[PDB]
RNA sequence: GGGGGCGAGCCCCGAGGGGCUCUCGCUUCUGGCGCCAAGCGCCCGGCCGCGCGCCGGCCGGGCGCGACCCGCUCCGGGGACA
């Protein structure tokens, strides 16, 4: 009471288990190396970039080739408690990453300058 | 009333041109996979081949009836079970020093289940019975037994199947099983199972041997040699009577 | 034992019973493909000869070598 | 309109109300109905004649 | 058809197996319009294409 | 292979018809459409009333015919030769 109603004959669908290993091929996870600390390097003392922060409500980082745009978000956000409009990025020709941070217009960039200590 | 005039017939035409066709029995069209292909047309050839007799002595299979009663013979001799062997042991264990057992007492008959031990306990001549599975993969394992058999006049049959064979010992296969000491009350139905196999295997193994076996074609072919055979009766039988 | 019958049988390979065994399984085994696992041996005195132990562990390929 | 376009446009701006409407223009929907209904035709006159040759013959 | 003399027709099919239009590239004759029924099998009338 | 008949013929014929070879699996005045079954038969579950429930009404499902059966090469063309 079975018949081939099609007359190619295709691979039956078997059961196939899932990973459910003996022992971990690693004992620990690998820790977070890109960590909010060592993700920003260093803000810009250039007096365009005080240009920049005193008149377009930004904040200018260097930060490591290797991140995103939400990573400084957040990781600006972690560091100094301060909320974010958006992040603009750049590749300068160093190998390093250029983040222009602007902020939020409830919150000053000149005084989260002097909190950070560049003028 | 409890019928409706809004029910048409709508019947359709499975005709060329007309309605379609329903998904309807395949099987003999389906694309089948290589193994699938090679296990069919092998026993295509075999039917198709001139198959030899010492080959072909193995299609000669023990019927229904006697194949039944041979193996309710042989269920009182199947050897002993994985952990039966541990019972075994254990008890002799317990018997050897609680109450003076010295133990050389008694062993019960089994059977036998390869061909080495086969061949060694006939050419002995220790056999009464050797029961061969037809359908062993590799048949250089069994051509020479049934000869040997012969030979050594010990009585030899042919079962179907390698897997109900090795399903009397705790395994999976099983080709030959010899049948070499049985009791005094299961004396009588061997004796009948011997004289019921050494008339049908040993008295008549000339015709066995001469009986070559092959040459069978196919039915798309048999269905057209006998059309033309009615046709030469129809163009030349009428004619003359 | 049955494995000297099994040694002169694989010897008289000119006999027409091993001729169509040859024929059968060289049509077997020309209709796979070019290398093939063998779950048992075809001729197990020779294999016992050469070496083989049926026990977990030794496998056996199948394999096609064009002639010439 | 560029086809992708046609994604971001409303339904009744890609078809009109008629049957095959938006696919097919008015002159062949108007032919395609009157030839499947004199094709139906002639096979119920031919199968009156048929049913006819049946009850003669 | 670029590289052939012969014109070449678009002839769609149903198939009588699935409810598919199936298309196929035959070679018209001398004398073949659009709009045209060809038939084929054994049953098939004698005419041009 | 025979069930199916508008059928083409043979034999027997009691003029109802049975066996035998063929026609087919039923489409040619036209740039239309055609799938996921209609109908019948046999069963099953829940609710209500007769209560002897395969009884009656509602809602939901299964199987077979419809769509014949048996087979050992998917069909053909070569083929002991290329």
């Amino acid at each position: 009471k079975k018949i081939r109603t099609s007359p190619t004959f295709r691979r039956p669908k078997t059961l196939r288990l899932r990973r459910q290993p003996k022992y971990p091929r690693k004992s620990a996870p690998r820790r977070n190396k890109l960590d909010h600390y060592a993700i920003i390097k260093f803000p810009l003392t250039t007096e365009s970039a005080m240009k920049k922060i005193e008149d377009n409500n930004t904040l200018v980082f260097i930060v490591d080739v290797k991140a995103n745009k939400h990573q400084i978000k957040q990781a600006v956000k972690k560091l100094y408690d301060i909320d974010v409009a958006k992040v603009n990025t750049l590749i300068r020709p160093d190998g390093e990453k250029k983040a222009y941070v602007r902020l939020a217009p409830d919150y000053d960039a000149l005084d989260v300058a002097n909190k950070i200590g560049i003028i | 009333k409890v019928v409706n005039p809004l029910f048409e017939k709508r019947p359709k035409n499975f005709g060329i041109g007309q309605d379609i066709q329903p998904k309807r029995d395949l099987t003999r069209f389906v694309k089948w996979p290589r193994y699938i292909r090679l296990q069919r047309q092998r026993a295509i050839l075999y039917k198709r081949l001139k198959v030899p007799p010492a080959i072909n002595q193995f299609t000669q299979v023990l019927d229904r009836q006697t194949a039944t009663q041979l193996l309710k013979l042989a269920h009182k001799y199947r050897p002993e079970t994985k952990q039966e062997k541990k019972q075994r042991l254990l008890a002799r264990a317990e018997k050897k020093a609680a109450g003076k057992g010295d133990v050389p007492t008694k062993r019960p008959p089994v059977l036998r289940a390869g061909v080495n031990t086969v061949t060694t306990l006939v050419e002995n001549k220790k056999a009464q019975l050797v029961v061969i599975a037809h359908d062993v993969d590799p048949i250089e394992l069994v051509v020479f037994l049934p000869a040997l058999c012969r030979k050594m006049g010990v009585p030899y049959c042919i079962l179907k199947g390698k897997a109900r064979l090795g399903r009397l010992v705790h395994r999976k296969t099983c080709t030959t099983v010899a049948f070499t000491q049985v009791n005094s009350e299961d004396k009588g139905a061997l004796a009948k199972l011997v004289e019921a196999i050494r008339t049908n295997y040993n008295d008549r193994y000339d015709e066995i041997r001469r009986h070559w076996g092959g040459n069978v074609l196919g039915p798309k072919s048999v269905a057209r040699i006998a059309k033309l055979e009615k046709a030469k009766a129809k163009e030349l039988a009428t004619k003359l009577g | 034992g049955a494995y000297k019958y099994i040694q002169e049988l694989w010897r008289k390979k000119q006999s027409d019973v091993m001729r169509f065994l040859l024929r059968v399984r060289c049509w077997q085994y020309r209709q796979l493909s070019a290398l093939h696992r063998a779950p048992r041996p075809t001729r197990p005195d020779k294999a016992r000869r050469l070496g083989y132990k049926a026990k977990q562990g030794y496998v056996i390929y199948r394999i096609r070598v064009r002639r010439g | 309109v560029r086809p992708k376009v046609l994604m971001r446009l409303s339904k009744t701006k890609k078809h009109v109300s008629r049957a095959y409407g938006g696919s097919m223009c008015a002159k062949c929907v108007r032919d395609r109905i009157k030839r499947a209904f004199l094709i139906e035709e002639q096979k119920i006159v031919v199968k009156v004649l048929k049913a006819q040759a049946q009850s003669q013959k | 058809d670029p590289g052939r003399g012969a014109p070449l027709a678009k002839v769609v099919f149903r198939d009588p197996y699935r409810f598919k239009k199936r298309t196929e590239l035959f070679i018209a004759a001398e004398g073949i319009h659009t709009g045209q029924f060809v038939y084929c099998g054994k049953k098939a009338q004698l005419n041009i294409g």
